[PDB]
């Protein structure tokens, strides 16, 4: 959803990804039968969020600022 | 008119006029005839009111002042 272009805000993008967090902590466990606050759960899910979140960032910064492009084009000409 | 550019635009319109005479032939040939059945009327002063005539129906089918093919056989009609 990032790269095709849903989010246009830093703080939607924030939104959407923790939520989407958590019901999918949530719901890949109970489909897997694992209690979904297991600790050894949380250990490879949870395992390296600051790097998934740099990622995340990185790849999505680069839309803002192509965004920021294309916007001040079709601003500068109204 | 301004998402796309105002030469963008300018194609565009004059495509979507003269699309409609090449998209049916009955449009092309009712026309046509019109015309040349107008540059041989005897009386060139009785030919120049069928010429308004015909101008007064491309008005119903292309409503914007670009330069289409049609408004050329009035031209070169007139």
């Amino acid at each position: 959803k990032i790269k095709e272009g849903v989010f246009r805000t830093r703080e939607e993008m924030e939104e959407y990804r923790h939520s989407r967090l958590q019901e999918g902590a949530k719901v890949y466990a109970e489909q897997f039968g694992i209690d979904p606050e297991d600790v050894d759960y949380q250990r490879g899910f949870n395992g390296d969020i600051t790097e998934r979140n740099i990622s995340l960032y990185g790849a999505h910064d680069n839309f803002l600022s192509q965004q920021a492009q294309k916007g001040a084009i079709m601003n500068s000409r109204v | 008119r301004e998402l796309i550019g105002e030469e963008q635009w300018n194609a565009l319109m004059v495509t979507a006029q003269r699309s409609q005479f090449e998209t049916d032939a009955k449009l092309n040939e009712q026309y046509r005839l019109k015309i040349n059945s107008a540059l041989n009327q005897e009386d060139p002063r009785t030919a120049w009111e069928m010429l308004q005539g015909i101008k007064a129906e491309l008005d119903k089918v292309q409503p914007d002042e670009q330069m289409t093919p049609q408004r050329e056989w009035l031209i070169s009609a007139q």
